[PDB]
DNA sequence: ATCTTTCCTATTGCTTTAAAGGCAGAGGACTGTATTGATCAGTCCAAACTTCTTTCTGCATGTACATGGAAAACTGGCCAAGGCAAACACGTCCGGAATGATGGTATTTAAGAACAAACATTCCCTGGTATCAGCAAGTACAGTGCCCTGCTGACAGAGCAGGAGACACAA
DNA sequence: TTGTGTCTCCTGCTCTGTCAGCAGGGCACTGTACTTGCTGATACCAGGGAATGTTTGTTCTTAAATACCATCATTCCGGACGTGTTTGCCTTGGCCAGTTTTCCATGTACATGCAGAAAGAAGTTTGGACTGATCAATACAGTCCTCTGCCTTTAAAGCAATAGGAAAGAT
């Protein structure tokens, strides 16, 4: 058998429908989006790991992710992203 | 007498076309041959995936486009419209390459 | 005991579309830290979803400007480079089958001369 | 089998097109040799790392993922190839 | 071998006509085409998708579901009774005024 | 307590000395304002990251290691203080 | 008659002096005040280690020295020996800032 | 006394004595050398971890370190370092 | 009875700490597991690079009539060597200054 | 026909005065001169350039542009009001005390 | 070309503080034994790489005419180099404190470990509409012949005032 | 009867009309190329069925992290004073910018040749999957010694002063 090929195409597609129900996305565009998601994930995870190592934290909490997002994202992207993350975490905690 | 565009018009039209388009500008097979020849020194009898060669061509084209943009900026800074090897050398030195 | 309550995905609980569980698994397998918090995957997924939404919105706007409906790498490149913050975030990134922003320096533009006769030296 | 003179494969019109995409209006004759030299240096730098990655995997086929890692290792992050 | 002197439309029409139930799935259509034309043994991912495009674009082919769950995967395909004589009288390659429902 | 206009603290002789260390022989008058602006932008960019790192540790003192991390994140690694 | 060096000799002498030396060129106290002025915008009552201020000063001086070297190279490219704001702008643009 | 803060000063000093028995080194130079050693260690370790992740392996062996050294060090410096590492591992293997 | 313990650095004939390198690798979250030869190899490479840089710095110091290495000597050694300069191209050295360099066109006639 | 016993200044003045709008372009001036003087139908370039010089030189003629793009391609030319009857009553070939603005 | 002036470089003494050396100790590194599952070793699929062949152009090379952009030369003026004098604000020490980074212990709550359930995510068919390729029209702008509007230096020839001849007034 | 004023006709300087000719600015017409419409082809986005392995739920547990309090260290602030550096001014000279001139090398256009691209096929190498196994790393316990910190010591380098030599500038 051939190895399973997991990806984020379905989730990116759902987000696209949420923001633009009408427009589509090409396969190469889907791959580029997956690459972008992987790159951002790696950057944020590495930043959080470095922050924890500096603070000798054995675990990565939402605060570390917030710090990484603030450090990496420039200007308004950091603020809106932080707001969205806080809203999501609050909603998760409420249930 | 037959029509003849003044110098500059064709160059600007080409600039507009190649900035508006996105297709590759380097021929594929000679680039593949060059890649294989360069790889021969590091190791002999290697194999290459087509996607790898395409990625190499994409990266090289992007790097050369950036270098030419920097060269054009340097040439314009010197009150000149013609890029010269000095422009490329200065751009590389400033970029630390 | 207590009878297993019906399962609800953490993505559904947080309201996000991206997979919280997959993000948590990736973080644990990535050796980024000895432990992974419960809220950290949620926060990371939310931020990724927001960034994806922003980029997709800008790309769709660019496509509409081009009278197209399916996003292609050209639309992504235009959206990323036109936006200042995204361009700074992805300044050193390269996109396959991309292009460049239409830009010609004013000096290179043809010299507008009030008197315009046949070309002579 | 042995290749010797592929560097000339980078044709003068190809360099002209690359410069045009960069907005170059006028090109000097000596640019082409310098362009070939710089391109050869960059190709060697990338391909050395790619070959190192391939050898460390104990494989004899260079994969696009190796190219992506080599380019990212040099700060030239590339998308659209599974990176 | 070169391509046969028959379009995908004609090939699909013959495959449906020769079926005992006058209906086939894509797997059966591929099997029939490969068996009766050696040229289509190769380029499978290309010509199978081309047959898909033919069956899906052309309204003259209309689908039928499987009632008692059958083997399951793959709904049937049937020729539209209103198609009539389209590839008949020596027009296998091209069908003049391709069939449209709307 | 509050600070108002210390950007003027970068005096013209200091800028001249900095240019001289870079091998500059002749200096135009307008350089001083542009140099001040560029230095201010660079300082703001570094200090933002430094304060962010300081905030994450819940400390109110910006330590040298914070500055080193901030510079390193910008690809400007500095030795002599990472300890 | 009073002795006076012609223009440029003192410039070369100063260049040699400050290329041979290593000490900081920016006055410490006003630079520290500037850093505090920039710092307070993000948060009030921020403390700062002396070593942090020295490291910031070192980084700023190194960055400015590199920028000035690139500016001088660009000025020489245009057949000029005097740096101008356009030179710094070109250097920053090519460096990618 | 305060909490112990480890540094590579003694090792660099021993190496300095080996190469130049007569000369000395300053404290600021010592700190710079320590920072250099830490930076090189971090670079090599990160490259080895990335190689292991690409190969989907859980352990980092001398082969990964050699790969990282070849990828990082330029030109002659790389091969000499590879030879030194091979010599050291060969000596250690004999126990 | 337990025999005389020997440092892994002594077993490999290196000065650098094999044990400290291994502990840092394990504690750095680089991978789930760490090989035995990996810390030895890394310590050997680090020792070789340190020896090369120290030798060049000592040569530079002897050129400057000094006996104790200083950041100026380190910068001189690093930037004068092409390979080390390329390795540390982006690195900044505190109190290191810059090499003496004046463009030819600026020189007087 | 010989040269008409009239100066080009007199010809321009008459052309301007007889115009319904008291203003004419160079093309209209040429057309009027050619129509009313068969002599000027030949050697067009010489006397046309002479008229150009006279218009550009004599202050008694002042140009008026055409604002809403009109037919376009040519500005109107009008007599300066202070000129008065300068060539009237038998002095066509040579005026006396030519007009000066300042 | 040789003399004056300036600056850099080097030499010698004092000191100081920065680096070398001695001693205590501790916590992390060495030794020894067992588990293991992460790695190594052997065999097969197939699929994906490499290799070879035929055609058709689209591309690259070769050639020739020529203009305007690169280069050089000269002038000037105004920008900035060079130097003097005064003022102050940077730099140094001396001390207060107060602010806060870090150590020690409790506990709590958060997440790691294990197993069952499962359903969300993946793989293989399926309809249909959005994107790529080729030929043909409208739109857009470039280039340039030609003309109108300015100016400049000089020649050719009618105007009308000045002077001479003819005629009539005055003495 | 004789001399001279006034009217009239010829003469001659004045002044205007005409010519040749170079510079800017602007318009209409031809020509070339870019973009869009139509058509055809196609490929990939979304509904339907089966599968599997990853996520959620539940419980236990234990230690990472938070909180509280204690401690000292190290940075902020003020005060006084030294005097080196900066600011302001003045002179003037030479470097950047403007203008002009030269000329040659890049651009543009067209003609010819040729190999890159793509279809098709064949040959072939090994990347990855699977099973058996085996061994190198992790886990845990004991102990011992290597590296860090404090205190002492001494000498390499910085500060101060002087003197020798190099080199710039000038007639």
């Amino acid at each position: 058998k051939r190895s399973r090929k997991e990806s984020y195409s379905i989730y990116v597609y759902k987000v696209l429908k949420q923001v633009h129900p009408d427009t589509g996305i090409s396969s190469k565009a889907m791959g580029i989006m997956n690459s972008f998601v992987n790159d951002i994930f790696e950057r944020i995870a590495g930043e959080a790991s470095r922050l924890a190592h500096y603070n000798k934290r054995s675990t990565i909490t939402s605060r570390e992710i917030q710090t990484a997002v603030r450090l990496l994202l420039p200007g308004e992207l950091a603020k809106h992203a932080v707001s969205e993350g806080t809203k999501a975490v609050t909603k998760y905690t409420s249930a | 007498k037959p029509h003849r565009y003044r110098p500059g018009t064709v160059a600007l039209r080409e600039i507009r076309r190649y900035q508006k388009s996105t297709e590759l500008l380097i021929r594929k097979l000679p680039f593949q041959r060059l890649v294989r020849e360069i790889a021969q020194d590091f190791k002999t009898d290697l194999r290459f995936q087509s996607s790898a060669v395409m990625a190499l061509q994409e990266a090289c084209e992007a790097y050369l486009v950036g270098l030419f943009e920097d060269t054009n900026l340097c040439a314009i800074h010197a009150k000149r419209v013609t890029i010269m090897p000095k422009d490329i050398q200065l751009a590389r030195r400033i970029r630390g390459e | 005991g207590k009878a297993r309550a019906k399962a609800k995905t953490r993505s559904s609980r947080a309201g996000l579309q991206f997979p919280v569980g997959r993000v948590h698994r990736l973080l644990r397998k990535g050796n980024y830290s000895e432990r992974v918090g419960a809220g950290a995957p949620v926060y990371l997924a939310a931020v990724l979803e927001y960034l994806t939404a922003e980029i997709l919105e800008l790309a769709g706007n660019a496509a509409r400007d081009n009278k197209k409906t399916r996003i292609i790498p050209r639309h992504l490149q235009l959206a990323i480079r036109n936006d200042e913050e995204l361009n700074k975030l992805l300044g050193r990134v390269t996109i396959a089958q991309g292009g460049v922003l239409p830009n010609i320096q004013a000096v290179l533009l043809p010299k507008k001369t009030e008197s315009h006769h046949k070309a002579k030296g | 089998k042995v290749l010797r003179d592929n560097i000339q494969g980078i044709t003068k019109p190809a360099i002209r097109r690359l410069a045009r995409r960069g907005g170059v209006k006028r090109i000097s004759g000596l640019i082409y040799e310098e362009t070939r030299g710089v391109l050869k240096v960059f190709l060697e730098n990338v391909i050395r790392d790619a070959v190192t990655y391939t050898e460390h995997a104990k494989r004899k086929t260079v994969t696009a993922m190796d190219v992506v890692y080599a380019l990212k290792r040099q700060g030239r992050t590339l998308y659209g190839f599974g990176g | 071998h070169a391509k046969p002197p028959y379009s995908y439309i004609s090939l699909i029409t013959m495959a449906i006509q020769q079926a005992p139930s006058k209906m086939l799935t894509l797997s059966e259509i591929y099997q029939w085409i490969m068996d009766l034309f050696p040229y289509y043994r190769q380029n499978q991912q290309r010509w199978q998708n081309s047959i898909r495009h033919s069956l899906s674009f052309n309204d003259c082919f209309v689908k039928v579901a499987r009632s008692p769950d059958k083997p399951g995967k793959g709904s049937y395909w049937t020729l539209h009774p209103d198609s009539g004589n389209m590839f008949e009288n020596g027009c296998y390659l091209r069908r003049q005024k391709r069939f449209k429902c709307e």
